């Protein structure tokens, strides 16, 4: 009985909640996809200078 | 953490209660087999010794 | 802001309700395992103490 209590206590200390990690993973994947597109938008600046010359 | 994948205390406590029930079943079955409460020296040392000597 | 990419309260509230349901499930499962309402000292201190002494 004591060993079961100690195992449960350590698990309570260091375990995670995967239900929350799923939501965080979804939001972060969407944000990374948006960040790549934002970097692509930022790269195409200064390309309009060539028309002046 | 209510969603842990490594451990769950419900299974542990269910196991403990099942083991307790099994122990009580063992005691009752021993009583039925031998037909008496104090059959060995583990049941009751004093009464068992008294009955043997008597 | 109805279109925020950093946060959403719907997931938080869904998580809270799911955790509440899990806690109620834990209580019911404990009742089924032990076969009694007041099994430990957390359920009801007064009734548990009374039953132990009686």
């Amino acid at each position: 009985k004591l060993q079961d209590s100690l195992d449960a206590g350590v698990g309570n200390l260091v375990d995670a909640d995967l239900a929350k990690e799923s939501a965080k993973l979804q939001s972060l994947q969407t944000k990374q996809q948006l960040g790549v597109q934002a970097l692509s938008i930022a790269n195409q600046s200064s390309s309009s200078i060539l028309s002046l010359f | 953490a209510l969603n842990s994948i490594n451990t769950n205390a419900g299974a542990m406590i269910a196991l403990q209660n099942l083991n307790g029930t099994n122990s009580e079943l063992t005691t009752v079955q021993q009583r039925i087999n031998t037909g008496k409460k104090i059959a060995s020296a583990k049941d009751n040392g004093a009464i068992w010794a008294t009955a043997k000597n008597q």
